[PDB]
């Protein structure tokens, strides 16, 4: 009866997004404003607004009604 | 997210045959239930008067102080568009229903502003009264919406592919010369019904190939190799056919008249 | 209408509940009647997210119309467990309850909705066992370049009380740390009478921190110097507990809030693997 981790399988229909933290090694963060240390003291970080970003700009592009 | 929103389940439709039934339909109950004679209207006059009230209602946010975010009035024009796709225009006035439409979307896209600055922006007993109408008229916007109020708009896509085109497309010099012109396209599909029938990254995606396309460059490769479609030729196909789609119907959107407009204004307010 | 009403459940600053039944498919739900603004903010808040979630450990807006929002009817909470006495609290009941909380919150996280009001009453329980998150009426959606008063005083996270503007999921990371903490020791964990005096037992607790455990503490606006102490170690605050039990509790409650464990990473930690499993949710205990 252990349990066992399965990863959240939500069908996105478009481009696949690259994963949160590898956003600084693929280059995307030197286009996205940077977090002001006030920010970052509460926890926000610019990788969390460019993941959001591509994620919808991805999201159902290749789905139809 | 967009990809499983009610926006996808029940707000987008698969052709322009729908919408038009659909307000068909509403006009057709609208005069049923009235009869139990040229007072009433068609339905291409209700679609004039829709697009005309949709261009108040633009202008309205616009001139709104506190600036209105783009994502409020994205909300309240889709709001507009939804209410008038089930409902006719002789049963509400369009004037009460945009106004009540962007106090919705304040509500909703958490834009926080009293009721008493948003009648100071109209042009006050005038206002009391916009106010109490506008205060009978929410809750049967919210019902005719079908409770769904999250309304997803194309400007974060748009952000997020010049983010991706910046990283990922050394080709192409700028992104950021492929705004003015994006934009531009992005507000005239916005006044056409493609937001009924299609998805905002694909709006947002047409409309920064059609400010590439202005400017000369050509992005199939960004398609092709960067978005990964060449395993897929299928889909590049049918991104690619409902891109043209949407740019026909850019091509053929017909704006309102000034005389046609009074005279349908006329025939609606003798219907009220 | 649909939907007799039954019974009388309880009262509310913005709304009154009843326990009715639908006749079309005579089913036991929950109907909260919302008590020149226009429609309530919190009642729009709360249609405008349930009716874009869909989880088996988030309440369920089945219906609604006007205005009354009808949800799955709850038998009790996690409120009332951790407050009764005759209830004895295993550690697989404990895993089970924090597998659905954290499953529950790691499917909010992924759509970019905070909770933000994150308790044990705001956990509710059905007949079944099965956990859901409600009190949907602070959540908001982040990721988007916010109130610093949010979350209850017991339950809201350094970085909040600090009057942080800008913050992610660990104002909600926090806030079930301090509830797995109540499961344990059957008692609330910090309970501060305000702010400073939140932030007081905070550091008591945990200690204070430093600009090694926290780079920019000193750039919130609300900040304030504290007195130094040590920290009471985790492993006597929390007597019966195994060492992965300790490193997920020493995980939720990082003062960096970019290095607290997030809902996935907490559900991929060795305590939810490790024997024993979480209870079955239609054997949890039932007060
Ligand atoms: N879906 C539900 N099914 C059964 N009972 C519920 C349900 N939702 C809430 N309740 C119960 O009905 C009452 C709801 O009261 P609430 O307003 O949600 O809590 P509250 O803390 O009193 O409100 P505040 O102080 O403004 S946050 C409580 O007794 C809840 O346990
Ligand atoms: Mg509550």
């Amino acid at each position: 009866a252990l349990y066992e981790y399965q990863p959240l399988q939500i069908e996105t229909y478009g481009p696949h997004v690259p994963e949160l933290e590898m956003l600084g090694r693929l280059g995307y963060l030197n286009h996205v404003r940077a977090a002001s240390p006030q920010d970052l003291a509460g926890g926000y970080t610019s990788s969390l607004a460019c993941h959001r970003a591509l994620q919808d700009a991805f999201s159902g592009l290749f789905w139809q009604p | 997210m967009y990809h499983n929103s009610s926006q996808k389940r029940h707000w987008t439709f698969s052709s322009e045959e729908q919408l038009a039934r659909l307000r068909a339909d509403a006009n057709r109950k609208f005069r049923c239930k009235a009869v139990a004679d040229p007072v009433f209207l068609e339905p291409h006059e209700e679609m004039t008067l829709c697009k005309y009230y949709e261009k108040r209602l633009l202008e309205f946010c616009s001139v709104f102080k506190p600036a209105m975010p783009r994502s409020v009035v994205g909300t309240a024009c889709m709001y507009f568009k939804r209410f008038y796709l089930n409902n006719s225009v002789m049963e509400y006035h369009p004037r009460i229903i945009m106004l009540t439409c962007a106090f919705l979307a304040c509500k909703v896209d958490e834009f926080n502003v009293s009721s008493p600055q948003f009648v100071g922006n109209l042009r006050p007993l005038g206002q009391e009264k916009a106010l109490e109408q506008i205060l009978e008229y929410e809750l049967l916007l919210i019902q005719q919406l079908n409770f769904h109020l999250i309304v997803h708009n194309p400007y974060r896509p748009f952000e997020g592919f010049l983010i991706d085109l910046k990283t990922r497309y050394p080709i192409l010099e700028n992104p950021e010369i492929l705004r003015k012109t994006a934009d531009d396209f992005l507000n005239r599909i916005a006044l056409t019904d493609a937001y009924l029938l299609y998805t905002p990254s694909q709006i947002a995606l047409t409309a920064i190939l059609s400010s590439a396309s202005r400017a000369g460059i050509t992005m199939e490769s960004y398609l092709s190799e960067s978005l990964m479609l060449k395993e897929n030729r299928t889909c590049l196909s049918q991104l690619l056919d409902i891109m043209k789609s949407m740019r026909n119907l850019v091509k053929k959107y017909e704006p309102p008249r000034s005389e046609e407009v009074a005279v349908l204004k006329q025939k609606l307010e003798r219907c009220h | 209408k649909r939907y007799e009403k039954l019974d009388f459940l309880g009262e509310g600053q913005f709304a009154t509940v009843y326990k009715a039944r639908d006749k079309n498919t005579n089913q036991i739900v929950a109907i909260k009647k919302i008590k020149k603004d226009g429609i309530n903010r919190t009642a729009l808040r709360e249609i405008k997210l349930l009716q874009e979630l869909s989880h088996p450990n988030i309440i369920g807006l089945l219906d609604a119309f006007g205005i009354s929002l009808v949800f799955d009817f709850m038998e009790t909470n996690l409120e009332v467990i951790i407050k009764d006495n005759s209830l004895v609290l295993t550690p697989s009941h404990i895993k089970a309850y924090m597998l659905m909380t954290l499953q529950g919150l790691e499917y909010l996280h992924q759509h970019w909705i905070l909770h933000r009001d994150l308790k044990p009453n705001n956990l509710l329980l059905d007949e079944n066992g099965v956990l859901k998150l409600a009190d949907f009426g602070l959540a908001k959606s982040f990721g988007s370049p916010y109130t610093h008063q949010v979350v209850t005083r017991w339950y809201r996270a350094p970085e909040l009380l600090f009057g942080a503007r800008m913050y992610g999921v660990g104002v909600d990371m926090w806030a079930v740390g301090c509830i797995l903490a109540e499961l344990l020791l059957r008692v609330p964990f910090l309970p501060g009478d305000s702010d400073l005096d939140q932030l007081t037992r905070i550091f008591e607790t945990l200690g204070t921190p430093t600009e090694e455990q926290w780079p920019d503490m000193c750039s919130l606006p609300d900040y304030v110097t504290f007195k130094s102490f040590p920290g009471i170690p985790l492993h006597h605050i929390f007597s019966a507990a195994g060492d992965d039990l300790l490193d997920l509790i020493q995980g939720l409650f990082l003062f960096n809030p970019c290095a607290r464990i997030t809902a996935t990473q907490a559900l991929k930690m060795k305590y939810f693997s490790n024997r024993p499993g979480p209870t079955p949710g239609c054997q949890l205990p039932r007060p």
